[PDB]
Parts: C-alpha cells; sequence; structure tokens
RNA sequence: CUCAUAAAGUGCGUCGUAGUCCGGAUUGGAGUCUGCAACUCGACUCCAUGAAGUCGGAAUCGCUAGUAAUCGUGGAUCAGAAU
C-alpha cells in the first residue's frame, strides 16, 4: 500500500508557476526536474515534461492521472521491444 | 515560484504600480499574508511558537 | 421458397473466388442438436411444465425426460435423478426455422444492437446471446406468463475461421465490424 | 412486465418496481413516468399494454447489462497489465510483505495450496 | 440580527411479511470542505453496488418515580477522527 499521512509532496518549483498559467487557462508544455512531486487537480489538462535523466518527455496530465507521481509516467530505461512491437 | 515571485521586481509590467502585490517573505505565499509582519498565516504561527517574533504571544482562554 | 437456392446455387459461388477445391466438404444433412437452458436451480417441482409446453409450439413433438447412467462419481449425484431432458431430430424440418427466425421479428425487438463480438475462435460452433424479452410473429402478445429466453446454436464441420461466417452473412444479419 | 434487459418487477408500484433496475433509480423513476405520462401510484398489474409500450421504448435508450460489466473488466485489466500497484492490489495474489512470497513462505501460509 | 429547523407529536397519503421500500457492510464512479499539503490516515454529499444478519451455545449486568426506558438539542477541548 502507498503512503501519504497528510503531507503530500509537491515541489514548490513546479506547483507555483503551474498555478501562474492558471491566470487565464493553461500554458504550453513545461519542464520540471523533480518527478518526486505528486500530481493534483490544477495540473490537469496541462502538458508537463518529466526528465528521464536524459531528456524531458511530454506527459499530458489527466484527471485519471491525478494522484500518481510525474516520474511514474516517465520511464527511465528504454526497451525497444525486439519484435513487431505492435500494440 | 522563482518565476511567480516576480513581485521582487520593483518595476511592474504594463500594469500600474498597483500591480505590485505582497507575497510572504519566508514561504512566499500570496494567499494569506499579514502586512504588519509580511509573513503568511502559516509562517506567523511557526515563527510565533518559536518565539522568534518579538512582542508576540499566544492568546489564552 | 427462399431456402432452396442455398445449397445448389449459393454454395458454389462461395467456393470459387476464395477456395479453389472440390464441390463438397463446404458445407450435408445430419441432425442439428437443440439444447435447453439449464432447468436446475431456478425453482422446484414445476417449470418442467412451462417447459415442453413452449418447446412444443415453435416446433413439433415433445421433449423426453432421460436420466444419466447409474454410476456414482466424485460428485453429489444420486441414483435415479432426471437430468438433461434432450431430444433432437431432423429430416427436412430444420430448414424453415432459419427463415421465420431471422427475417421478421428482427429487426423488431425494442433495443437491438447490430455489432457482434467474435464468438468462436478455433472451431465451428459459433455461439450467441439473447435476452428474456423477445417479439415473435408466432407468440401471443398478452397471455404468456414468465418470458423465456433460449440461445441459438449451429453445428458445422469447418477447418478455418474464414471460409466460414461467409455463409452466415448470406442471410442471417446483421453483423458489423 | 419486462422493460430493459432481463427484469421482472411484479406486484409493486411503478416507481419502486423500476428502482429494482441496475441502471435507473428513484430520480430516474420519477422523471421517466412524468415524460411518458404514467400514474406513479398504479401497480404494474394495472398498467395497460399501451402504457408499458411507451415505457419500454423510452427506458430502452440507456446503458445496462453485460456490455457494461465488460467495460469494468477492461478497466481493471488495463491497469493490471501495467506496473501499477493498484492493479496488483486487484489481484492481491502479490506479496503482502518483507521476505519473499515467491518461495519459502509456508511458515505463514501453511500446507502448499493448489495452483 | 443569526445559528433554529426542535424531534417525537398532529392532520393526509403510501408501503404487506418476502430477506422485503427489513438491514446497511463492502466496492466502483463523481464531487464538496478543512488544511501548505488528506495513495497506508479524514469527514461529508450524490449515484451505483448492496453482504452478514430472520434475534443468538456455556455465564453474567443495570434499577424502586418523573426515575427506569426511550427521543432529540446546545456546550467545553477545538483548523479537523466524541458512537
Amino acid at each position: 500500500p502507498r503512503s501519504l499521512k497528510k503531507g503530500p509532496f509537491i515541489d514548490l518549483h513546479l506547483l507555483k508557476k503551474v498555478e501562474k498559467a492558471v491566470e487565464s487557462g493553461d500554458k504550453k508544455p513545461l519542464r520540471t526536474w523533480s518527478r518526486r512531486s505528486t500530481i493534483f487537480p490544477n495540473m490537469i489538462g496541462l502538458t508537463i515534461a518529466v526528465h528521464n535523466g536524459r531528456q524531458h518527455v511530454p506527459v499530458f496530465v489527466t484527471d485519471e492521472m491525478v494522484g500518481h507521481k510525474l516520474g511514474e509516467f516517465a520511464p527511465t530505461r528504454t526497451y525497444r521491444g525486439h519484435a513487431a512491437d505492435k500494440k | 515560484r522563482w518565476n511567480a515571485v516576480l513581485k521582487l521586481q520593483t518595476l511592474p509590467r504594463d500594469s500600474s504600480p498597483s500591480r505590485q502585490r505582497n507575497r510572504c517573505r519566508q514561504t512566499g505565499r500570496p494567499h494569506g499574508f499579514l502586512r504588519k509582519f509580511g509573513l503568511s498565516r502559516i509562517k506567523v504561527r511557526e515563527a510565533a511558537m518559536r518565539g522568534e517574533i518579538p512582542g508576540l504571544k499566544k492568546a489564552s482562554w | 421458397k427462399l431456402h432452396d437456392y442455398y445449397k445448389d446455387e449459393v454454395v458454389k459461388k462461395l467456393m470459387t473466388e476464395f477456395n479453389y477445391n472440390s464441390v463438397m466438404q463446404v458445407p450435408r444433412v445430419e441432425k442439428i442438436t437443440l439444447n435447453m437452458g439449464v432447468g436446475e436451480a431456478i425453482a422446484d417441482k414445476k417449470l418442467l411444465d412451462n417447459a415442453a409446453a413452449d418447446l412444443a409450439a415453435i416446433s413439433g413433438q415433445k421433449p423426453l425426460i432421460t436420466k444419466a447412467r447409474k454410476s456414482v462419481a466424485g460428485f453429489k449425484i444420486r441414483q435415479g435423478y432426471p437430468i438433461g431432458c434432450k431430444v433432437t431430430l431432423r429430416g427436412e424440418r430444420m430448414w424453415e426455422f432459419f427463415e421465420r427466425l431471422i427475417t421478421i421479428a428482427v429487426p423488431r425487438i425494442r433495443d437491438f444492437r447490430g455489432l457482434s463480438a467474435k464468438s468462436f475462435d478455433g472451431r465451428g460452433n459459433y455461439s450467441m446471446g439473447v435476452r428474456e424479452q423477445i417479439i415473435f410473429p408466432e407468440i401471443d402478445y398478452d397471455k404468456v406468463d414468465r418470458v423465456r429466453g433460449l440461445d441459438i446454436t449451429i453445428t458445422t464441420t469447418a477447418k478455418s475461421d474464414e471460409e466460414g461466417r461467409a455463409l452466415l452473412a448470406a442471410f442471417d444479419f446483421p453483423f458489423r465490424k | 412486465a419486462r422493460i430493459a434487459g432481463i427484469n421482472i418487477p411484479d406486484h409493486k408500484h411503478a416507481v419502486i418496481a423500476l428502482t429494482s433496475i441496475y441502471g435507473v433509480g428513484k430520480t430516474r423513476s420519477k422523471a421517466i413516468l412524468a415524460a411518458a405520462g404514467i400514474a406513479e401510484d398504479v401497480k404494474i398489474s394495472e398498467l395497460s399494454e399501451g402504457q408499458i409500450d411507451t415505457l419500454r421504448d423510452e427506458v430502452a435508450k440507456f446503458v445496462v447489462e453485460g456490455d457494461l460489466r465488460r467495460e469494468i473488466s477492461m478497466s481493471i485489466k488495463r491497469l493490471m497489465d501495467l506496473g501499477c500497484y493498484r492493479g496488483l492490489r486487484h489481484r492481491r495474489g502479490l506479496p503482502v510483505r518483507g521476505q519473499r512470497t515467491k518461495t519459502n513462505a509456508r511458515t505463514r501460509k501453511g500446507p502448499r495450496k493448489p495452483i
């Protein structure tokens, strides 16, 4: 089972500006380094780029995604899928 | 954050000087600040209990 | 009527463009087994009455009650209990009930879909799925208590998934992808 | 009478009777009877053939039965095939611990159970 | 000035004995609120689901009058788990 208590973690360097863009809708894709942060409402609809360690991948946050960390949608390793890699 | 705290910039954008807001000095929270101390409701309490705030004391019943 | 053209006309056509073989094997006669929906559980001593009293209106003759072979196994089964009740026979009858079944009354239910999922996978015995409320041109609208919903099967000796269902969509519609 | 997919509400009011449907409830029970113009204090055995007809066609346009249950199964299958703990929670056939559950865990499980 | 509507009560109408318009567990979906921030650790609202339970094996506990029993309400602690 996961863990939270009552201190959900949201890096302030990826929670304050994300609120800025909320001035009038949303803003084009952003880029954050700390994937430790957790996804929440406000971040919905926006496109945040997580750092896999090599580059920043565009992760379109959705209501269904709310709760999970940004790192969960940013795979570290890279497996080709040696085959027809269909579906 | 570092980008939102553009308040530090004395000269406001196209908006008149009225654009300048507040922002907490410790946490940097614009929600609920206390002009007198310039600190937010969350920092004023933490700073209060620590006793770092002079003259300030917890009200009793 | 519209049942003869199938098997003399529309059996060679469906064996020329995508087959290249002989004239038989695709598709014969042989009886078609019509099963019943498990009567057990539902209720107690009865329902066997509202049975064979509905399966005697759509076709001829009555169902026969038959027990199993007296041989106890690793299951709760006593000696002398009626289980099964199956009766299937043919000759030339199983031909008309593939006309008045899929032409009228459908479309004419109340909320029919149209798109069906891949029933079978590696055989012939297709499958099905119907609901309890059905509107038939051979059943009264107000006088029948307790609606009955029975499946529909078809026995075939095919070898490949394709080269099949290409004869089903030759009369029994619909079937979208 | 029969309305949607397999449902036989008998000897009850038009409202409570329809409440036995997986899809519609009290809120939907009132609105439907008001749109079709049917008395809510009338038993299902007192409803005419014309009233039930207008009741079936309208209540027809809705979501219910298997097709919906498969959507649920698929929803649980998608996060199950992925590396999501929630999906593993649905199985709960996974390790509850901190030692290995794969092997050497009979001290808590007991005699080996069939696969 | 507000929290307030007191509840049971009264008048009228509705429901039939079946696990039921009994009983609400559990679970799915959506949302509100407090809080910097509630995925193991919230409360609450709506929809859907709706289990066990049809009154209980050996012992044992509370009371003599507006009290028992029963019903609802406000308060202290306090941003918020008091049945």
